[PDB]
């Protein structure tokens, strides 16, 4: 009713498009502008004051992409295909010194996507969900946020429960990832700074912005 | 966060 | 039958109880003893092989201690209770350099613990659901320790559908506080490894056998 | 890791 899943499907469908680690940080950068127009399609969020949306972009942005890659290489064997139309393998991420980063988003994320056959709606309701984050600092109104977190996961309950009478426990499973993608979000964060710090990889503008104090 | 603010516009 | 939230609440009941950074480790050192004893009490932790034990042990003790700390501390105004039954306060926290990550441990688990009357039983199945971390690197059976966690998730749900009839929603908001758990918790660790390599707290032997690689 | 494997045994 309030929060339907055919919209944050629609929001999915609507977005649809040398080193690893570049070709990951230039597919991130172009990538955190459809994020913005994602995140514009998800029911309520347009009516959240701009402030408030600003924060909850630039508190779930790399967790969001980070669920994106993953879903759209639940296809792909040993490597995350990248929104440009770009590969990148685990070996290529293992040379490039980012192997224990990049193994974790295969064996917590892509693998146990693949292995649930997470849907697309089901990955929109977990993205939205992260979006919707009550904690992150600043918020005008962290209940408001919590409130469309709530309506959120009711709605993908529902949908589990519907389309997936079979498995009882679906609901809870999807949710029991968002503790690795938090995880490593962080850490693939931290992995940035340092390239930032070190200055050993371009970094183009909107994630050098995300980037920012 | 100039980008992030006007993309949110329009 | 297969995973009894009776035994779960048994578990948590069983181990009941200068500078604020030293007793907050103080603390965490002897809780980490109480710790392995909570773990035995988990139905089926001690079939586990004892290398997955120790492996679920050292990924999950530090969320497994917050989760702890936070939910003995919801009738504290502004501030932590320790197993040793010493309170840090904020301002404390604050005047030793650990304001930020303290207010975190406030407002993103005592606070919501508070505000949604978390009870034992609810707070000893989202540490079983911790402690049986099938991402856990290096497990001999990572599929056998899914299974439990969804034993854990699947009573913890007909817990509180049974008690909380009028909360549909209180199950997935109780999971929903595993993100935030993480990610203190892994800051709650970074804080630690700077606290060790600079050698400015006194760190007991326990605890930093769980600092070791 | 002593102290775990010990505590875990008995
Ligand atoms: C592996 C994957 C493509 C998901 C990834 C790696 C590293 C990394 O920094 C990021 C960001 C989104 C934070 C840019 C994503
Ligand atoms: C605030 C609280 C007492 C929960 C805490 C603070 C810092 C900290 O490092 C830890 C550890 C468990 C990692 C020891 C706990």
């Amino acid at each position: 009713e309030d929060m339907p899943v055919e919209r944050i499907l629609e929001a999915e469908l609507a977005v649809e498009p040398n080193d690893p680690v570049t070709n990951i940080c230039q597919a991130a950068d172009k990538q955190l502008f459809t994020l913005v127009e994602w995140a514009k399609r998800i029911p309520h969020f347009s009516e959240l004051p701009l402030d408030d949306q600003v924060i909850l972009l630039r508190a779930g942005w790399n967790e969001l992409l980070i669920a994106s890659f993953s879903h759209r290489s639940i296809a792909v064997k040993d490597g995350i295909l990248l929104a440009t139309g770009l590969h990148v393998h685990r070996n290529s991420a293992h040379s490039a010194g980012v192997g224990a980063i990049f193994d974790r988003v295969l064996t917590e994320l892509v693998s146990k996507m693949r292995d649930m056959q997470m849907d697309k709606t089901e990955l929109g309701c977990l993205r939205a969900i992260v979006l919707f984050n009550p904690d992150s600092k600043g918020l005008s109104n962290p209940a408001e946020v919590e409130a469309l977190r709530e309506k959120v996961y009711a709605s993908l309950e529902a949908y589990c429960k519907h389309k997936y009478p079979e498995q009882p426990g679906r609901f809870a499973k999807l949710l029991l990832r968002l503790p690795a993608l938090r995880s490593i979000g962080l850490k693939c964060l931290e992995h940035l700074f340092f390239f930032k710090l070190i200055g050993d990889t371009p970094i183009d503008t909107f994630l050098m912005e995300m980037l920012e104090a | 966060h100039k980008i992030l603010h006007r993309l949110l516009q329009d």
